């Protein structure tokens, strides 16, 4: 076609839906990580991990307010997995590279996955 | 605003 | 913080917001511009324009299913700015600017109507 | 993936 785009445009959206999930503004779901719950957009979580995608395309699954996760993920590697899907940035560090690895696989979030296999590889 |  | 960013992550969840529209998957609001209905997803109305951002957060009006625009906003200009909040593009044309200006000023999109702006002081 |  012969549109034009505006650059900032996909970054000022996820500031935005961040904004809302801070404001708890729309937020129509709860994951739960064993003792922790998590409010989220449903279409967020959607978009950036296969495994919600393929939750809330189930005809039944896609109607529950409550998710619970398997008991073996663990809270904080989901909390820095939710923060990266709302503004690109990965909190990655040494003591919680492990858990945010097997979060990722879980959650089926390949370029999350990717970075981190490259940054434990680099430590071996 | 760019040309894509 | 000492996060990492994933440069291409905002451009790739907005193109899955657009996917989800497309297969009509979890959309939950219907809006009306004259005798045309278009569907989409609240959270990312709020996220790209003033007016939609206002409706929601009203305690009454974030609970319907149906918004009515005001009779004299073009269908064409709408349908070309819901295509430009989820896909970054604005397919912008002489014979349909002044429609998509006045929409983006209704609407309150502020890029947009700079945008258009620009372009009919270039054309005088 | 970047330093931002
Ligand atoms: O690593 C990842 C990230 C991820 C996100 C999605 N999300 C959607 N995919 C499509 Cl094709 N349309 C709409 C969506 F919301 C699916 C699979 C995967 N795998
Ligand atoms: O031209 C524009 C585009 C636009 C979008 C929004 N959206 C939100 N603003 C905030 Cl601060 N938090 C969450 C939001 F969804 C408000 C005003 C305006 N004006
Ligand atoms: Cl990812
Ligand atoms: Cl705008």
């Amino acid at each position: 076609d012969s549109c034009i785009q505006f650059t900032r445009h996909a970054s000022d959206v996820l500031l935005n839906l961040n904004r809302l999930r801070s404001r708890d503004i729309l937020t129509d779901v709860v994951i739960v990580v064993s003792r922790e719950q998590f409010r989220a957009h449903k279409t967020v979580l959607m978009a950036c991990s296969g495994l919600f995608y393929s939750i809330f395309t189930d005809q039944l699954k896609c109607n529950l307010s409550v998710i619970n996760l398997d008991p073996e993920i663990n809270p904080e590697g989901f909390c820095i997995l939710l923060d990266f899907m709302y503004t690109s940035r990965l909190n990655l560090r040494e003591g919680n590279i492990m858990a945010v690895m097997a979060t990722a696989m879980y959650l089926q979030m390949e370029h999350v996955v990717d970075t981190c296999r490259k940054f434990i590889k680099a430590s071996e | 605003w760019v040309i894509p």
